[PDB]
């Protein structure tokens, strides 16, 4: 909806289509199941292929604030899918997390597509690189699919990993702490040694991971890749 | 077993345990639907599987499942159960209970109210018994209030004195007394904890017999005025003035005797107007001369011994007197079928104070059904729980045969034919006290354990044949263990060589020696040398049975294999008893020759916790010096109450147990220098 | 030792009130041949077990939950302690057999701070990497994604089996039944067919070859 969008935008958050966008090639993104339902088209994520600086390259974006109420099987059914894609022609893929309006309560067995999209992962893993963004907040076993990923790159103050929310926290170990201080982007980033890298925002992440993309080879098969030098 | 037999159709259970299966049973055979009562915890015993229907009766606590009442009541009112068995213990004496089932259409199977409630306290059942014209313990009748009138009592009656709790029971609220001083401080001890467990606050003081024989007569009423005796029973091995080990033929008691006995009993049981099964006990000094001790208005809990040398059924005659039936046995048909010996094994520990309850959870459990002229009444399974609630009761083992000795002897073979693990048992001490020369000879008395064991139970003390035997099977049985970690499936790549040692040479340490081992193997049969004995150990040496048979100089032995470990150490159950035995290579034994002791504080000055259960009070704080001989704390568990004491002088350092605190067993109660 | 042993011990053994605790060992004591098991690292993690057995003879792996201590759940140390367990007994052809009742993770703000997003990582790489037999019995619980790290049906779990009084659910579904609808489970056994289950099972899958693209190495979260 316009008003979610709108919401969003407010935050200094931008949508997936429009991460999608930034992230590649302008004219270059095919979208792949774009009318499996769960009633809604889309499904929470958007999935497709697209070109870096001329290299092919899979991507997923997740939008639950906006869309969607929580994860349901055609989310993992996509994702799925597209990493399929991805190691038969062997290319990287790169993952947007953001599982902002995803209702926890509102899962319905959705531990099992977790379970799918960490054996594809595992799968994956020495034969095509995986990239993950964490672009807002996370919980629950959403939490390892980064961190089988090669690596892993957060947004300051509009990102989160953690296990348990805090409310948890504070009902079993009796402890004051909040949010930021409990999975915040620099937590992880200076003492968790779970994440990489920490940016501004959401273009300069972009940005950065762009940049980042051109260094690594398209497969484990490619060697290194070698650039014009001056 | 007659079907055609009209009786009731529904019949309700009101007990736990084996009593509840051995009804069931006994039901099942008489065609009778039954219907089970039980706690939560009891939710998937044996009795409550087996019958059809089932009902919770309440939470874990007796006293608030198997004596709240009402829940009792609501649930015979809606399974519409014409009549209930209360079993032994528990609501088997409570006559608020007859007059709460008299109030209803349902008939209660057992005693009417009236001949409780004579047999409910101990004097004035004496003066009806001494009306009866039955012979009784010379005494005072009375109540006694005061310790002057107890003292004149003794000296009236004889140095030998005895104070008695009436009412209650069990073993408790009992004292000997020897002198005037002590008589007087017995007194008002035992008021003490009257007060304080029974509430009469009403003692009787007796004269006590010197080595007595304990012998039961069982004895039928029905409500037609017939009255019958079924032999008698002797019960003298007793500890905690509990029995143990029960014989229904008395090898003490000739005919005639017996048939005083029987007669007098009857009148007894007639002057009560008796219609039901109970005993009556008995106390028989060296001269055969008998006297009166209290009667059971319950079916015993030694009744299966008595049908061995009878063949017929409590159960099933109570059942058919409480419908209206008359009996349909007379005097003359009742006759000696045999010899019976019981044992009760319980759940408890034989080494400390002759019994020592335990709990836990049965990991592995077989009964040796398969043995000749052996019966197992048990009320639990494989997987079964001991609480801290019930009886520490784990079955009774009875053996039948046509003699003293042949039934001695399956009694010992089923003895170690019996798989228990989980729990600690005291398989050990009943067969001591069956293979102890006193009780093949006969000449047994109530105090059996403690003069034949004064300092308490230690084991079996096996001779130089049995010694040898054993080095001989746990060497043998090493070996085999040996020999079966070589044997590997086919690899096609890297060959297995087998190692052809031919002679095996061995250290056993056992209890504080150590011995030397020759052992060769030649197929299924081993050859042992210990210390110039030769001996050959054969049998199928399957290393996965918890029973293994050897033949060892073709001697047959039982034995099993409770632990193993890599470094050596071995128990091994063997004729009962248990020993830990540690098997090493001679060069293994060298190298460890130099192996150090270690920094284990043995130093002692620490008391632990025997019991397991809830501890009711501690009578000592942190700063006290304790002394030899004083009691720390008493723990309740096991429908009993006892206290441990120091047995050495030290500082308390610091108290862990605080009164009302619930403590396992082996838990560090109060640590002292 | 048969194979086809029954072990009606184990039919009442795990309590029905959900508080309350029970030991594992117990009954992967029952299960094993002879009741010997070689237990790694028995000191240390001990909220999970991790050990040598054999069934029918032949040598298998086993990992568990521990509902004695801190009732079950997982951390960092449980987590590497079973991992390299797994991947030992991966890299040399040893089946493995998982007793599963965990209710999640252990929360705090120290367990966030070690890192336990990467130790967890580490246990569902683990378990999914794995390509030798390996069977999965769910005892009493599986809650949330602790129920996806130890070798859920989806991680190319060959047989899963739960007992009557297993429970699946994604929070704190309180029957099996979701899960056996959904295909989660093979089928629901009773506690005492434990052994002979597991033998036939290991005895069909010792044959089993997969094929995965191939690679140098992958990446492990270490
Ligand atoms: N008058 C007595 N003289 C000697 N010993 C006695 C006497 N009365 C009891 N005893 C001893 O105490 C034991 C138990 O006695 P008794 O049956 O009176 O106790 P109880 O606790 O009332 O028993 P129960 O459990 O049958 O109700 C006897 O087996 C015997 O060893
Ligand atoms: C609680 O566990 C009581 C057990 C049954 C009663 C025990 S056993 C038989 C004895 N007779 C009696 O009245 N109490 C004793
Ligand atoms: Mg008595």
């Amino acid at each position: 909806g316009q008003r979610r969008i709108d919401a969003q935008h407010k935050r200094g958050k931008l949508t997936a289509r429009e991460r999608i966008s930034l992230l590649l090639d302008p004219g270059s993104f095919v979208e792949s199941d774009m009318f499996v339902e769960h009633k809604f088209p889309g499904d929470s994520v958007v999935t497709g292929r697209g070109r870096i600086n001329g290299r092919l390259v899979y991507v997923f974006s997740q939008d639950f604030t906006v869309f969607g109420g929580s994860l349901s099987g055609a989310h993992a059914q996509k994702i799925c899918k597209i990493m399929d894609q991805a190691i038969t022609v062997g290319a990287p893929v790169i993952g947007l997390n953001d599982s902002g309006g995803a209702q926890i309560q509102e899962g319905v067995e959705s531990l099992a597509g977790y379970a799918d999209i960490f054996l594809r992962n595992v799968t994956a893993s020495g034969v095509i690189p995986q990239i993950s963004l964490i672009m807002g907040p996370c919980a629950g076993g959403a939490v390892y699919s980064p961190a089988l990923t090669d690596f892993t790159f957060m947004v300051k103050d509009t990102s989160y990993l953690f296990i348990t929310g805090p409310d948890v926290v504070k009902s079993v170990t009796n402890e004051d702490v909040t949010q930021e201080e409990l999975g915040g982007a620099k937590t992880h980033t200076t003492m968790s040694g779970v994440a990489h890298r920490a940016f501004e925002n959401d273009v300069d992440a972009l940005c950065n991971l762009r940049d980042f993309f051109n260094y690594l080879p398209l497969s484990s098969q490619d060697p290194a890749p070698v650039r014009e030098c001056h | 077993y007659d079907p055609n037999e009209k009786t009731f159709d529904k019949i309700l259970v009101a007990n736990r345990g084996e009593i509840a299966c051995r009804v069931i049973r006994t039901c099942k055979k008489m065609g009778i639907k039954t219907v089970a009562i039980h706690s939560d915890v009891d939710a998937s015993s044996v009795h409550v599987k087996m019958a059809d229907e089932a009902v919770c009766v309440g939470p874990a606590p007796t006293s608030k499942s198997y004596l709240n009442m009402d829940a009792i009541m609501e649930a015979i009112k809606k399974t519409r159960a014409q009549a209930v068995h209360p079993g032994y213990g528990f609501l088997s004496e409570n006559k608020e209970f007859a007059r709460c089932l008299a109030a209803e259409d349902v008939v209660f199977i057992g005693p009417d109210t009236h001949a409780i409630q004579a047999m409910g306290d101990k004097i004035e059942s004496k003066l009806l018994a001494k009306k009866a014209e039955v012979n009784t313990i010379p005494g005072f009748d009375g109540v006694v209030k005061d310790a002057e009138e107890a003292v004149r009592i003794a000296r009236e009656i004889g140095y030998p004195v005895m104070i008695k709790a009436s009412a209650g029971g069990g073993g408790k609220g009992m004292r000997i007394a020897w002198d005037d001083e002590e008589t007087r401080d017995g007194f008002r001890l035992s008021s003490q904890e009257a007060a304080s467990s029974f509430g009469d606050d009403r003692l009787l003081i007796e004269k006590f017999i010197d080595n007595p024989r304990h012998i039961e007569i069982q004895v039928l009423g029905d409500k037609h005025g017939n009255a019958l005796w079924l032999n008698e029973r002797e019960c003298s091995i007793q500890r905690r003035n509990q029995k143990v080990v029960e014989e229904a033929p008395s090898i003490f008691l000739d005919a005639e005797t017996r048939r005083a006995m029987g007669e007098q009993a009857v009148a007894l049981a007639r002057a009560v107007k008796y219609s039901s099964a109970g005993t009556v006990e008995f106390l028989v000094d060296s001269k055969k001369n008998f006297y009166f001790l209290e009667m059971n208005t319950r079916l015993q809990v030694e009744h299966p011994v008595t049908e061995c040398i009878t063949g017929l059924d409590l159960v099933q005659e109570m059942i058919r007197v409480a419908k209206g039936y008359p009996l349909r046995h007379k005097q003359a048909d009742i006759r000696i079928n045999g010899w019976a010996v019981e044992c009760r094994v319980y759940a408890e520990d034989p080494y400390k104070s002759f019994g020592l309850p335990s709990i836990g959870r049965l990991s592995q459990y077989q009964e040796p059904l398969h043995l000749p002229g052996v019966r197992v009444d048990s009320g639990i399974q494989p997987g079964s729980d001991i609480s801290i609630y019930y009886d520490p009761m784990i079955s009774k083992l009875i053996t039948y045969g046509s003699d003293r000795t042949e039934a001695l002897k399956r009694m010992a073979d089923a003895l170690d034919n019996y798989v228990i693990r989980g729990v600690t048992h005291n398989i050990a001490l009943l067969r001591e006290v069956i293979i102890n020369s006193r009780f093949v000879k006969g000449d047994i008395s109530t105090k059996f354990l403690s003069d034949v064991y004064p300092d308490g139970f230690k084991g079996h003390m096996l001779t130089k044949s049995e010694k040898n035997q054993l080095l001989a099977i746990a060497s043998s049985l090493f070996v085999a263990f040996q020999l079966r970690a070589q044997h590997f499936q086919e690899n096609s790549r890297m060959p297995v060589i087998k190692p052809d040692i031919a002679n095996w040479e061995l250290s056993v340490k056992l209890h504080d020696k150590v011995h030397t081992v020759v052992a060769s193997n030649n197929g299924s049969v081993f050859s042992v040398e210990v210390d110039g004995s030769k001996l050959n150990v054969t049998s199928t040496w399957n290393l996965a049975s918890p029973l293994l048979s050897v033949s060892v100089d073709g001697t047959q032995r039982t034995v099993q294999c409770l632990s193993r470990e890599a470094g050596g150490n071995m128990s091994i159950q063997f004729l009962g008893t248990v020993y830990k035995v540690n098997i090493l290579t001679r060069l293994a034994a060298e190298l460890n020759k130099f192996m150090l002791e270690k920094v284990t504080e043995d130093t002692s000055s620490v008391l632990r916790s025997p019991m397991p259960g809830v501890v009711v009070a501690v009578s000592v704080k942190p700063g006290d010096a304790v002394a030899e001989g004083q009691e720390i704390c008493v723990i309740e568990a096991m429908k009993m109450q006892n206290s441990m004491t120091a047995g050495k002088t030290g500082t308390v350092k610091s108290v862990h147990c605080q009164a009302g605190d619930t403590v396992g067993e082996g838990d560090l109660l109060v640590e002292l220098e | 030792d048969p194979s086809d042993r029954l072990v009606p011990e184990l039919d009442t053994i795990v309590p029905l009130e959900s508080t309350k605790a029970y030991n594992m060992v117990d009954i992967i004591h029952s299960v094993v041949d002879e009741r010997e098991f070689f237990e790694i690292m028995p000191n240390y993690a001990k909220n999970i077990i991790v050990g040598f057995a054999r069934m029918n003879g032949r040598t298998v792996g086993i990992v568990g939950n521990q509902p004695k201590v801190a009732s079950g759940c997982l951390d960092i140390n449980s987590s590497v302690k079973g991992a390299r367990f797994v991947r030992f007994c991966d890299a040399f052809n040893i089946p493995l057999i998982t007793f599963v009742d965990v209710p999640g993770f252990l929360p705090g703000t120290a367990q966030e701070y070690g890192g336990i997003i990467r130790h967890g990582a580490k246990l569902l790489y683990a378990f999914a990497e794995a390509t030798v037999p390996k069977v999965t019995v769910i005892t009493r619980k599986a809650y949330g994604g602790a129920y996806d790290v130890m070798s859920s049906k989806h991680l190319c779990g060959d047989t899963n089996y739960a007992w009557p009084t297993a429970e699946i659910a994604v929070m704190g579904f309180a029957n099996p039944f979701p899960a056996a609808v959904r295909g989660f489970v093979d089928d629901i056994i009773q506690p005492s067919s434990t052994r002979a289950r597991i033998c036939c099972d290991l005895d069909v899958l010792a044959s089993k070859k997969v094929q995965r693209p191939w690679r140098k190495h992958a990446n492990i979260p270490l």
